[PDB]
RNA sequence: GUAGAAACUGCGAACGGCUCAUUAAAACAGUUAUAGUCUACUUGACAUUUAUAAGGAUAACUACGGAAAAGCUGUAGCUAAUACUUGCAUUAUCCUUGGAUAAGUAUUUGUUAGAAGGAAUUAUAACAAAGAAGUAACACGUAGUGUGUAUCAAUCGAGUUUCUGACCUAUCAGCUUUUGAUGUUAGGGUAUUGGCCUAACAUGGCUAUGACGGGUAACGGGGAAUUAGAGUUCGAUUCCGGAGAGGGAGCCUGAGAAAUAGCUACCACAUCUAAGGAAGGCAGCAGGCGCGUAAAUUACCCAAUUCUAAAGAAGAGAGGUAGUGACAAGAAAUA
């Protein structure tokens, strides 16, 4: 509702397909405006028609209260997000959903497979 | 004691089981690689000649050709030898192996056929099996079908029963060492690069010889 | 075993890379190439720690996969390639040009030259060889072989090299009045001219250099690089122009808010 | 055209991690030399005495098998390659045609001439004999790359090597040399120099400025504790160097090893067995017994730091994250 965003060390990165910047948020006498609201304000502030091209990470609330710091990241389009963002971030954003969790018990399979011979293993 | 007879000409083999000292008497004290008549193993084998190619003993150790004893010895093996396959490169290991003289302590024979006799011994001299895989190098194909240069080789490669996906398609192996425009392109490009290097070197030499004034 | 080492620990990396002593036990361990390890920086350092275009190592990899970075007019994909002193760097996607130089401290910086200046560099000779058929080859600090060198080029002087074609444009001599940049201990980015040369017979040779503020320093002959004739330098320089002030004067200047 | 169990081929596995037993001019530190050498990957230069395309043979696979057991393997039939091999098409220089041809990269032997370094038996050139190995019968579809290749140079390194520098002990005063101890000559060997080794010859070499021995609950250093200034004591343990993988000695592959989650043998210890035989090495990470005054989880992950590969995409007890934890350190309630 009542908060101000101050974007710092803004920089454009044509080598990647994004803009990258720091962030500070002022919310006096309240607590921690949610990540969903910050995206919507940034979209307005930057005319970003969509909202699914923004990535935010590393938010801390600064002992005393009333102000928060973090990092932000705005991409050219959705295809540039999936190309070169890691899988764990891409799951928190909801763009994909995969949790194949076979575990580190593939070491058991690796070991008991080299002792068998060409045809069967 | 258990015999594996294989017909090399027709690609077929047949095994028989024997528990008898009388029948195996001619085989004893023979090295591997020498002929031996097969009359005693059966009345239908009259006129059959075999050759000894291998075997292994009661405990399962194989026989090797070099050693001239009648029992087990202990050698250290290398890459080029027979009864060994290394895990590393340059690794050598000491193993126990059996001699090449035939004796009572065997469990298999592994002998092959040389001569037919008076009967036909069905299943060993009647049937025949093919190569199971055709050639891939082009010159081998043309030498197989006795073609000449004008004959294209791509039309004579054969799949045997192949009707795998289509009604009848006969998907065929890729064949190597075929004459393609690519090859030709490689030759002309290499010649052009060589000439260009020659010209550049002549340019540089003339220029430097000019500069020496 | 006891063969060639492959790892580099962080506290043992050269100090002018300026690496964080927390966050990691290792350092990039530059590859082998045209420059020595201690007189160069790996490409990841340039492209992540200095220019800040990348956040991690894998981002440098994804940048280099798309062939958009060139050193000395050739694309390179090796994340640990050595870059070194007088080399030019071009990034097509941003249309940028840089030349690495020492500042008045001992650390490398990208200098942001213009497009016209991006077509040459300066190479200093290390030795001259005579080979079969009586042709002469010069070896530069860049680790580079130049055949058909002019007969008047000697061992310690510098030459100006075109980059599209590996040919020579002109050469600059090593004399008493030439302009010099120094590249090793206690004075690593100073620019002065030259005052004298010593020539000790069995040991090192010492030369003396005078600043444009009339300050004089000395060093070994092997860490002296000629960058111009008597009057002017042949390349653009960083903002201090190689003028080093003492700590009192530097503190006084910095105190302007 | 897209994907691809097996298998052949290529590269790595000599880096990393652990511990401190040996070791007292040894190792190590600061300073030197290689004009006495080797050097994969990476970087730059750049080559000499059937051809519209050559050869045979082997995995995987199919069929017949043996052994209680093992990362065991026999016989027969097929088939590829950047595996293993053979080999074609060509000009240059000196005197606005011809002549001589050059016909040979490294390396070895004999006779000569001679831009650089303080110093040459140096780069280099001629003459007479030998002579390896190579200069694309390869893949992609981007003029562009990938793989491979003779010699030179660079880079990531190593082997030797000059000068100076250590604790306690004389109830350790002479030592070394037959069987190499110290030198000379000629060879052998090595990647090179060298008694490093062999043959002949001479009688040398070190020492109270402490040789030769004994001891260390001794790995060296960067460093640590306490001290006004002098000093005294510690340094197994984040980084660098050295050494080892139960104790010794040998060896293959390879650019790199006298390797030990590589091989061969003996000594000690110890596992399975149908009694014929087969298989071993936690001073790597957890964990157990023993020892003792004396020391933690048989957990999660490759997200970060980096390394290896056919190098975005796989793997990594290297490494990170938590769990146990009054070793040590900082802030700070009980109004
Ligand atoms: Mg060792
Ligand atoms: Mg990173
Ligand atoms: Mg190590
Ligand atoms: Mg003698
Ligand atoms: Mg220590
Ligand atoms: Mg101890
Ligand atoms: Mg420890
Ligand atoms: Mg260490
Ligand atoms: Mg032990
Ligand atoms: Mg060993
Ligand atoms: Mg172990
Ligand atoms: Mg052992
Ligand atoms: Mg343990
Ligand atoms: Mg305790
Ligand atoms: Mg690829
Ligand atoms: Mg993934």
């Amino acid at each position: 509702d009542q908060f101000t965003i101050r974007v710092k060390k803004y920089m454009s990165n044509p080598l990647l397909r994004r803009k990258q910047f720091a962030l500070e948020i002022l919310h006096p006498n309240k607590g921690s405006v949610a990540k969903k609201e910050v995206k919507e304000r940034l979209a307005k502030m930057y005319k970003l028609n969509n909202v699914n091209t923004i990535v935010l990470f590393g938010f801390k609330t600064l002992f005393g209260g009333g102000r928060t710091k973090g990092f932000g990241l705005i991409y050219k389009n959705v295809d540039a997000v999936k190309k070169f963002e890691k899988k764990y971030r891409l799951v928190r954003e909801g763009l994909i959903d995969k949790e194949t969790k076979a575990g580190r018990r593939a070491s058991k399979e690796l070991k008991n497979r080299r002792k068998k011979v060409r045809g069967t293993e | 004691m258990k015999l594996n007879i294989s017909n090399p000409l027709n690609n077929v083999q047949k095994s028989i089981e024997i528990d008898d000292e009388k029948k195996l008497l001619p085989f004893m004290e023979k090295r591997i690689g020498n002929a031996v008549p097969g009359d005693s193993i059966g009345e239908e084998f009259t006129g059959y000649v075999f050759r000894i190619t291998g075997g292994n003993d009661k405990q399962g150790f194989p026989m090797i050709q070099g050693v001239l004893t009648n029992n087990r010895v202990r050698l250290l093996f290398k890459k080029g030898m027979k009864c060994y396959r290394p895990r590393k490169k340059g690794e050598r290991k000491r193993k126990s192996v059996r001699g090449c003289i035939v004796g009572q302590d065997l469990s298999a024979l592994n002998l092959t056929l040389v001569k037919k006799g008076v009967n036909e011994i069905p299943g060993l001299t009647d049937k025949a099996v093919g190569k199971k895989l055709g050639p891939k190098r082009a010159s081998k194909i043309r030498k197989l079908f006795n073609l000449d240069k004008s004959d294209d080789v791509r039309k004579y490669v054969i799949g045997r029963a192949i009707t795998k996906n289509g009604k009848t398609k006969f998907i065929k192996p890729k064949i190597q060492r075929l004459v393609t425009e690519k090859r030709l392109l490689r030759k002309r490009n290499l010649l052009q690069a060589k000439e260009k290097r020659r010209l550049e070197k002549k340019q540089q030499l003339k220029e430097y010889k000019q500069l020496l004034n | 075993g006891k063969g060639i080492k492959k790892h580099l620990k962080r506290v043992n990396a050269p100090s002018h890379w300026m690496l964080n002593k927390m966050g990691g036990q290792y350092a990039p361990k530059t590859s082998s190439g045209p420059h020595k390890l201690l007189e160069s920086i790996p490409l990841v350092i340039l492209l992540r720690n200095r220019l800040k275009y990348a956040l991690t190592f894998d981002e440098v990899k994804m940048i280099l996969i798309q062939k958009i970075v060139k050193v000395d007019n050739k694309v390179r994909t090796d994340c640990t390639f050595p870059v070194g002193l007088m080399d030019v760097i071009h990034i097509t996607k941003s249309n940028e040009y840089f030349r690495l130089l020492y500042d008045i401290k001992g650390r490398f910086v990208p200098h942001r030259i213009t497009n016209e200046e991006s077509k040459y560099k300066l190479c200093k000779v290390k030795k001259i060889l005579l080979r079969k058929g009586r042709l002469s080859i010069a070896v530069t600090h860049d680790g580079r072989s130049i055949p058909y060198i002019h007969p008047d080029v000697k061992v310690n002087d510098t030459v100006r090299l075109d980059l599209e074609t590996g040919k020579v444009l002109e050469h600059l001599k090593f004399q008493v009045g030439s302009l010099v940049m120094v590249t090793a201990g206690h004075s690593v980015g100073r620019v002065g001219v030259i005052s004298s040369i010593d020539k000790n017979m069995g040991t090192y040779d010492i030369i003396h250099v005078k600043d444009s503020r009339n300050k004089v320093f000395a060093t070994r002959l092997s860490n002296v690089f000629v960058i111009g004739d008597n009057t002017k330098p042949y390349i653009s320089l960083p903002r201090e122009k190689g003028i080093k002030l003492d700590i009192i004067e530097e503190r006084r200047n910095r105190l302007k808010a």
